[PDB]
RNA sequence: AAACUUUCAGCAACGGAUCUCUUGGCUCUCGCAUCGAUGAAGAACGCAGCGAAAUGCGAUACGUAAUGUGAAUUGCAGAAUUCCGUGAAUCAUCGAAUCUUUGAACGCACAUUGCGCCUUUGGGUUCUACCAAAGGCAUGCCUGUUUGAGUGUCAUU
RNA sequence: CGAAACCACAGCCUGGGGAACGGGCCAGGCAAAAUCAGCGGGGAAAGAAGACCCUGUUGAGCUUGACUCUAGUUUGACAUU
RNA sequence: GAGAAGCUCAGACGAGUAGGCAGGCGUGGAGGUUUGUGACGAAGCCUUGGGCGUGAGCCUGGGUCGAACAGCCUCUAGUGCAGAUCUUGGUGGAAGUAGCAAAUAUUCAAAUGAGAACUUUGAAGACUGAAGUGGGGAAAGGUUCCAUGUGAACAGCAGUU
RNA sequence: GUAGAGAUUCUGACGUGCAAAUCGAUCUUCAAAUUUGGGUAUAGGGGCGAAAGACUAAUCGAACCAUCUAGUAGCUGGUUCC
RNA sequence: UUUCAAUGGCCCGUCUUGAAACACGGACCAAGGAGUCUAGCAUCUAUGCGAGUGUUUGGGUGAUGAAAACCCAUCCGCGAAAUGAAAGUGAAUGCAGGUGGGAACGCCCUUGUGGCGUGCACCAUCGACCGACCCGGAAUGGAAGGGUUUGAGU
RNA sequence: UUGACCUCAAAUCAGGUAGGACUACGCGCUGAACUUAAGCAUAUCAAUAAGCGCAGGAAAAGAAAAUAACCAUGAUUCCCUCAGUAACGGCGAGUGAAGCGGGAAAAGCUCAAAUUUGAAAUCUGGCAACAUUUCUUUUGUUGUCCGAGUUGUAAUUUCAAGAAGCUGCUUUGAGUGUAGACGAUCGGUCUAAGUUCCUUGGAACAGGACGUCAGAGAGGGUGAGAACCCCGUCUUUGGUCGAUUGGAUAUGCCAUAUAAAGCGCUUUCGAAGAGUCGAGUUGUUUGGGAAUGCAGCUCUAAAUGGGUGGUAAAUUUCAUCUAAAGCUAAAUAUUGGCGAGAGACCGAUAGCGAACAAGUAGAGUGAUCGAAAGAUGAAAAGAACUUUGAAAAGAGAGUUAAAUAGUACGUGAAAUUGCUGAAAGGGAAGCAUUGGAAAUCAGUCUUACCUGGGUGAGAUCAGUAGUGCGAGACUAUGCAC
């Protein structure tokens, strides 16, 4: 339950601020858990996801896939994984897009401004 | 028509009334509004009383003068016999009511009776903190807000 | 309610008779489907709707206190009979006692584990596993205006003091905490129906005396409260026709059913 | 006997009911007080690599400065002179700026991109014509300044 | 290539009765697919909530020595004085 | 025992407009309840199958379909259509019908083209007949002007224009 | 008598039209109280009228637009399950 | 279920004395489509309390989470008194009366639709009491005595 | 002649200021008719719509020329009550306040009338310096000079008083940084837990098994119903900034603080708003009745005067207030704007006109008028390639869980239509009753239970023994073989 006057549980609300995210907020809104290895090394949940993070898929039918992280498509709350592709009619290879929520991350794209989500967020380099 | 039994109908709905209906779906907003200032004002006050003390008179007319009740302002003749200048009066919390007069002793020795117990019960802080002077206390320590009915009740 | 204006913001106006047209005002002007079409009318697409609801409907209903607090009383009085919670749907089939009654040290709990743990002890959290189960998303269009899911009720935990108790206990499905001195019927008798399944404190059920008070005593946190008399001492009425004072002067029986 | 007509069913049409949904409406409550001659509200015309309507913006034109975030945008691209970085983004935020023609709208007009005046600085031979740029020129009223008017009232020559 | 009006359902006559002139009711005459061009007897054919008439405690334009007012106009008083 | 709101025995009676009352059927939403139904197919819809009720209605087989929905006790209402020259939308018979007949008028060959009564070129026959079917403007329009392409829609037949 | 301006008769065509006033023939006037462009003035109990209650944007014995207004109706129509 | 045969069956809705009407609406189908909500009043019913009754004008637990629930003071409304235009005055002779019918109960018969005694409710009726009014009636007061009357009274 | 003063001008003079918009709520002006009265004119609708002026975060009102008639009350506003009452009304239809009482909130004051007269003690502007800042954007201080001002700027007073004198009394406003906290907030996070197994499925977020957290089982997202996948939800501190004498020993200290208020006896006093009050009259308005308020015009005051005291007048008393000048928070309003949380509301003919590029397209000279229109799929995977065709397309194929999802896309009703099948048909058709014919549907019977018969094997059954006293049921150790 919620108690806060500031919080709204309208699912009318909810879902308007969800698809109308701006880029920066969809950002956190694409979120992945992170490892078990990872977990306890850096002492970190999940992660906003990023481009060039290596990743391995954990539903659907592309589950048990791996690889890096080619583009974030914020537009549509998707990810592109590298070889993750499906065949179109003249043989060219589509990508096709899966949630962060349904990934986890395995290595990170670590960087100056990375590892200072770490810390910020409590964790350990 | 009229033709039932009943009283000769008498609604006063010719008007546009639907224009000025005046519902109370706010009634619970407004009572919670007017206790939040009532909170407000008495942190920002204390530790004064947040209500003042007032006299007590009769009511006027035969249907209420048999009763007591709470007036507006103590006057002027029960203030100087109280020995209370009027400038200060209003400095420490006690209303002056320059209209209302003691046509009768008793009116009189009430309300002279309800100041002489406030000011038995009153706590005046120095103006500079830590140098008593003339008509203070030296004892402050123990101040907080409390009622003035729980002192002095219109009996 | 709806909208004052809704249906009334055009100019329309009959078009009188001799058009072969119905005598309904409609939309003048030219160049857009909306022109000729008619308005106002309840019958109309686009009019306005038959009566329009008002917001000065009458919303809320008094009752007597008096009456009011007959129906909590009731509503209590309905919690001490085991076969009305068993006809309310609470599974109540192994608990210890009616009325249950547990330590004053409840009012101090700090966790959900401990909630928790307490009720599988008194074997009340049957009721909240058919909770749990119930859980179902609501039929209709109540799911879009933020009542999605709907369950059964479980046990209603009453203290007199909290300590941490409410906040141990709310988190748990069907599970709702209350002062005893504001006992609600909604929570007493939910949807009219009596026997509510109650979990006492020991200070909780040592203050109801004061509460509600007893037919010739006042109630102390009622002022000039008395519990109501019934119109009959025993309900056991059966018992009553088949006693001796009755069966002794009564007339011989007569047949049941009779040939024809 | 067919064709034809009529009814029913299957299938195919025509049409868009029904059901489910819903970033919309409606209604209630709570909170707040902030437009404009320092040019508002509104109007016009423009601005993007490929953009007409909407959003945004104003020749610094889907923006500049500044602050935060920290790799996107995405329909196609292009840009890897950058991605462990004062740096992507139609990102967030926002205390500095820019802010076309107008509009109360203010040199006079206006079915006219019509017609003038002033100051300074430049151009072309031009202290007076012409061209360009910058800054200016509405009305009523108030306080004050300056210059005046009156066979209004006076003093001294 | 391609409309529309109109359309309760329909469509062969005589007599009867009947809201007193029926396509349908009752009794007769009768009765055979699918169609073309014409026609103006019938469908009391279509159109337009009769424009005549009456009713309405429903209007409007117009008239007048109707009822009640009114711009204006005229006369007086007072003020301006 | 026989939902005592139950069970049992018996007799008489049955038109109905306007109107009155009672008991029921069905619809949206609310509280309660039903280890309620459901992607192993909810709701909806079709049916040349079945069952129940005097009836309002209800249950079910088969087909279609794809995400929700129902029973019981209560609460509640913008709750039930054949009509209103009703509203909005869709769609009929009339019908391949009425018709597409003013302004004299077209024809031959070639080219282009999938296709030519309607395009273009040449030839013939004609017309406006200078108060023009000619050559310009004002008002009004606003790109309709020109070239290159296209030929779905439009040009009430056609289309390479 | 032609251009122009009209509109008598056929009670012609048409009369779900080429057209919410047109088409044909016939006819009236044709150098003035003539016809007409543009500019300008007059606005609704008002205008304007060589006077027909005419004309005032297909509207006239009082235009058009919005509002008062869901105007009132002893009158007509309708008024939904067993 | 379809169809056939035999027998019967006019087109619904409407206003109407009377509609199959040569009375009006209705070509077809879907979806929409009309006794509502509010301030009162009246009868009837249910519930609470009862000579009282009505917590929601307000104030409090209250901050947590609170439009709910729950609690709490003074007023006030309606009721506990009427009558009169008003100034005013204001309800027991008595078991709070008598008479008739009468529910329920008790007692006697003697098997009848009984007699006897209390008598609820209600109705009819004779009085008493309060107010108004009309009387005489021994400056101000109207006490005892009255009245064919009068009141939405006791 | 000049100068002064007065009055009046001019300037692109130095510096300011007003206008327009928003109108939900607020203060005024102006002002209908429909309507009701079963007609209709007064009345009503209505001191309303429309028209015009003018404001704010609220406005307006407001410290009595107020009530009352009491044992009196005591500015204003708002609520409840008074009360559908007193009253008004073709006394018709209709209309209709106030004092008291309870409650919300409370707060009180400023001028003009006075000789500072041993001292215009007052103010604006320019210039200069010095400070100050939400701020180089803000706001002042001092000096100097010039203007204003005696036709009066200050100071004590405002009737509640008060002033001048007689006589006796105590003594106060500003900077620095701590802790306690508090407004914008934050490098915004310590804040918890499954993405294990099986089945179905394209997808698990479904069902099952096994676990976990819960101060978090609100809500939303994610390939189907997710507390534990994601955002969040819940709980609770530490980094700043600014208001920071607001409170504390507010310390530690600035040095405010030498002359201004309180009561106290006695006096003589005590200025108090004019074309206004009041009267008449006309119009309007009100519940206001021989005038409630407002306005025009005529007349026009007073000094214990004047106003009010709800029936006109004359007189006499009594009570109460003190007009004709001014300010003021709160409690109250709020269909506009901005921000936020909700709902027994509507669910694409509904709900705003507008769920969608909607006040848009479109209409009208103009004022104005003003729509229609949501849904492939989890993902375009939006159908390669072959073939027929001038092409549009078709047919094979292909993708998909599904093309009975192909963008003319969820479901896909009815009217209406084509094809196929069935059947019937001499100037309608449809319906009812009864059967024929044809088509089509259901009986699943004789299952259960009981007994007899055949063989078969088996921990073997009635009475009992023992383990709550009398009687009855049950299980359990054995015997009964
Ligand atoms: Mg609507
Ligand atoms: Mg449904
Ligand atoms: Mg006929
Ligand atoms: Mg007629
Ligand atoms: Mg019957
Ligand atoms: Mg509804
Ligand atoms: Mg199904
Ligand atoms: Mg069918
Ligand atoms: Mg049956
Ligand atoms: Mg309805
Ligand atoms: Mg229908
Ligand atoms: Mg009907
Ligand atoms: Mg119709
Ligand atoms: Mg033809
Ligand atoms: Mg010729
Ligand atoms: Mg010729
Ligand atoms: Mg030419
Ligand atoms: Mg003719
Ligand atoms: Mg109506
Ligand atoms: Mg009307
Ligand atoms: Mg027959
Ligand atoms: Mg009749
Ligand atoms: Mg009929
Ligand atoms: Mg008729
Ligand atoms: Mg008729
Ligand atoms: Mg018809
Ligand atoms: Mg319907
Ligand atoms: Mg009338
Ligand atoms: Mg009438
Ligand atoms: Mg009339
Ligand atoms: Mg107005
Ligand atoms: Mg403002
Ligand atoms: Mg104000
Ligand atoms: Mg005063
Ligand atoms: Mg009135
Ligand atoms: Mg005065
Ligand atoms: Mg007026
Ligand atoms: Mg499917």
């Amino acid at each position: 339950m919620k108690f806060s006057r500031d919080v709204t549980s309208s699912r009318r609300k909810q879902r308007k601020a969800h698809f109308g995210a701006p880029s920066s907020v969809r950002r956190v809104l694409m979120s992945a858990p992170l490892s078990k290895e990872l977990r306890e090394q850096y002492k970190i949940r999940s992660l906003p996801v990023r481009r060039d993070d290596q990743i391995t898929v954990i539903r659907g039918s592309n589950k048990g896939r791996e690889g890096k992280i080619t583009s974030v498509y914020r537009k549509k709350f998707l990810l592109l994984i590298e070889r993750v592709t499906r065949e179109k009619a003249n043989g060219a290879s589509a990508p096709v897009g899966i949630d962060a929520s349904k990934v986890v991350i395995t290595k990170l794209h670590l960087d100056k401004d990375r590892k200072d989500l770490i810390v910020r967020k409590g964790g350990k380099v | 028509a009229i033709h039932v039994k009943g009283q000769l109908p008498n609604a006063h709905f010719h008007k546009d009334w639907q224009r000025y209906v005046k519902t109370w779906f706010n009634q619970p907003g407004r009572k919670l509004r007017r206790r939040q200032a009532r909170q407000t004002k008495a942190a920002k006050i204390a530790p004064r009383p947040v209500e003042a003390i007032r006299p007590a008179v009769k009511p006027p007319t035969i249907r209420y003068n048999m009763k007591v009740r709470a007036g507006r302002g103590f006057t002027l003749e029960e203030l100087k016999a109280a020995g209370v200048s009027r400038r200060v009066a209003s400095t420490i919390g006690i209303p002056v009511d320059h209209r209302r007069r003691n046509r009768s002793e008793e009116s009189l020795q009430r309300n002279v009776e309800r100041i002489k117990v406030y000011l038995a019960h009153l706590i005046v802080f120095p103006r500079k903190a830590g140098q008593p002077k003339k008509g203070d206390a030296t004892d402050v320590s123990g101040a907080e807000q409390t009622d003035v009915a729980a002192v002095l009740p219109i009996t | 309610a709806v909208s004052e204006k809704a249906g009334h913001q055009t100019s329309a106006e009959s078009w009188g008779t001799g058009r072969a047209l119905a005598r309904i005002p409609r939309v003048g002007g030219g160049g857009t489907h909306r022109s000729g079409q008619a308005a106002f009318g309840n019958m109309c697409r686009s009019g306005r709707m038959f009566a329009p609801t008002k917001t000065w409907r009458k919303w809320h209903v008094k009752v007597n206190q008096n009456e009011k607090r007959y129906a909590i009383s009731s509503a209590v009085a309905a919690s001490g009979v085991p076969s009305l919670l068993l006809a309310r749907g609470h599974r109540i089939e192994e608990i210890p006692e009616v009325p249950l009654v547990v330590d004053d040290a409840v009012q101090s709990f700090q966790k959900t584990k401990e909630a928790v743990a307490l009720l599988k002890e008194i074997k009340a959290y049957r009721d909240v596993v058919k909770v749990a189960n119930s859980r179902k998303l609501r039929a209709g269009k109540g799911k879009l205006r933020n009542r999605r899911h709907v369950q059964r009720r479980g046990p209603l935990v009453v203290f007199n003091e909290d300590a941490g108790i409410v906040k141990a206990f709310r988190n748990i499905p069907g599970v709702e905490i209350v002062n005893v001195r504001r006992l609600n019927l909604l929570q007493l008798a939910p949807g009219g129906h009596l026997g509510r399944f109650v979990i006492w404190t020991k200070s909780a059920f040592g203050l109801l005396d004061s509460v509600f008070g007893s037919t010739t005593e006042a109630a102390q946190l009622k002022k000039n409260y008395f519990l109501p008399e019934n119109i009959i001492s025993n309900a056991d009425v059966t018992r009553l026709i088949n006693s001796d004072e009755i069966q002794s002067i009564v007339k011989a029986a007569g047949p049941s059913r009779v040939k024809r």
